[PDB]
RNA sequence: CUUGAGUCUCGUAGAGGGGGGUAGAAUUCCAGGUGUAGCGGUGAAAUGCGUAGAGAUCUGGAGGAAUACCGGUGGCGAAGGCGGCCCCCUGGACGAAGACUGACGCUCAGGUGCGAAAGCGUGGGGAGCAAACAGGAUUAGAUACCCUGGUAGUCCACGCCGUAAACGAUGUCGACUUGGAGGUUGUGCCCUUGAGGCGUGGCUUCCGGAGCUAACGCGUUAAGUCGACCGCCUGGGGAGUAC
RNA sequence: AUAAUGAAAU
């Protein structure tokens, strides 16, 4: 394959799973992984460990095209925000940032009803 | 609790004056409340008038992301 | 929240600024409370009964050190 | 008659054409008994956001007093024209004639 | 006649009302690039979407609804109610020092206007969510609560309807009667120590004395002490129903 | 997570 150096990591967490996603610097995809399919199902989705299970995976997934340098953006609000980022540190790349771009409307549309139950 | 504007007696914030104004918003653009800088609500009102409309001339930023 | 690892600054700090920065902004906030609307009358019920609270409360601790237990 | 204050920004990779629109501006507004209080041309800035994918503006500034006419029809010759990118019109108590922050700093 | 009630001159604060422009964040949909097995959802599940290439990520376009932070026992309005920025038309309140009119006032049966949400008629518009409706589940049953979808309506213009725990469950106007701590919006003077004190108006939150109350509590913004006018009650059901 | 009922008297 080609060699690229230079990626960007795209953490989407939410409250009932984790997808990771690595990238070049603009926006082509190269692996991904997700916590409900590292053997994980239901109540265990949506853990800490499933997450960084997932970081391991799609670290291991793009090695054939030697990566040294990882941006690191994050969005959502559900357990996996931290677990992958040290998952990522562990697993040999070099971090040189990291951003919050979770999205926030100026009052826009109008959710769903509450739940009785 | 003190205040600038009322300790120099100022008429207006002027709009125009970004380093007046830098001292008022946080690292991503928001307003600050007046419980932590100490102003008094005459000229927080007059200050979020200036700001509104130095973000729409394009000489402030909404968010810190765009 | 917009982190830039300095040079020779370990990974662990660079988190640790992460986590407050964030902690500052507060954003899982925000997130919370916009997952389901809220109508207008339950939204000033709980801005007064707030500030009922804290009032109470001020005016409680401030007039119970005028007491000796022992 | 009232006071206003008038500001507007415009295109980069027109900057050729600023002299001549003040011209024709100015003449209009002192044509019908009106008066000058303050001009000023600040140049090309830095946007704080792009705006159709530019950045780079160039800004300029006035500070007069006219009829209502006057002020509409200028606000039909920024609308139709291209080179004007945003524009904005407001109206003051009294008169302004000193300097501004961007001419004692810049 | 000038003390009640009004007119004139200078200023101040305000999401008070009607009309027209415009800006940035976010949701949905449409057309492309990279990429490959899962996504979504629950207390646990499955109906649904997916190799006819989804979900994730990047670029371009269309549309209509609402305006984060400021923002508070904060402001304005007779009540119902009113919140991004700019322009046009417009109603009320308050303060300082003067001038002017001369009781021109208060209350109001019948009458006439204004009046949240839902609903109705004609013509438009339709991201988001949502009565009715359809299918997963739970259960002895489940015409429900939970899940996946979804149209009337919610939006605009003009015209109807006239009701709400429309609440301070407390009609409008005027006079008198010990105190303490705050908020917001005007104005006068200065020991002179140029940054602080001492006064005088309008609105507003909390505590509490005498008095009152069956009690809970109210307490100068009275449910205290008085005067003028209006509306309403007379054991529970039947019934705010029948003609 | 959900999860019903008990004649009248003394």
């Amino acid at each position: 394959r080609k060699q690229v150096s230079d990626g960007v990591a795209h953490i989407h967490a939410s409250f009932n799973n984790t997808i990771v996603t690595i990238t070049d610097r603009q926006g082509n995809a190269l692996g991904w992984a997700t916590a409900g399919g590292s053997g994980f199902r239901g109540s265990r989705k949506s853990t800490p460990f499933a997450a960084q299970v997932a970081a391991e995976r799609c670290a291991d997934a793009v090695k054939e095209y030697g990566i040294k340098n990882l941006e690191v953006m994050v969005k959502g609000p559900g357990p996996g925000r931290e677990s992958t980022i040290r998952a990522l540190n562990a697993a040999g790349f070099r971090i040189t940032n990291i951003t919050d771009v979770t999205p926030i409307p100026h009052n826009g549309c109008r959710p769903p009803k509450k739940r009785r139950v | 609790k003190f205040c600038r504007f009322t300790a120099e007696g100022v008429q207006e914030i002027d709009y125009k004056d970004i380093a007046t104004l830098k001292n008022y918003i946080t690292e991503s653009g928001k307003i600050v409340p007046s419980r932590i800088t100490g102003t008094r609500a005459k000229y927080q009102r007059q200050l979020a008038r200036a700001i509104k409309r130095a973000r729409y001339l394009s000489l402030l930023p909404y968010t810190d992301r765009h | 929240p917009v982190i830039k690892v300095r040079e020779n600054e370990p990974f662990d700090v660079a988190l640790r600024r992460f986590k407050r920065s964030c902690e500052k902004a507060g954003v899982l906030a925000e997130v919370r409370r916009r997952e389901f609307y809220e109508k207008p009358t339950t939204e000033r019920k709980r801005a007064k009964a707030s500030a009922v609270k804290r009032h109470a409360k001020k005016l409680a601790r401030e007039n119970a050190r005028r007491t000796r237990l022992y | 008659m009232r006071h206003y204050e008038i500001v507007f920004m415009v295109h980069p990779d027109q900057s050729e054409q600023v002299p001549g629109m003040i011209e024709r501006y100015t003449a209009a507004i002192t044509g019908a008994e009106g008066k000058i209080h303050r001009l000023e041309d600040w140049g090309r800035r830095q946007l704080a956001y792009p705006i159709n994918k530019l950045h780079k503006a160039h800004y300029v500034l006035m500070n007069v007093e006219a009829p209502q006419e006057v002020i509409d029809e200028l606000e039909t010759t920024f609308r139709f024209n291209d080179a004007v990118i945003r524009s904005m019109v407001m109206r003051t108590k009294h008169a302004v004639t000193e300097a501004s922050p961007m001419v004692k700093a810049k």
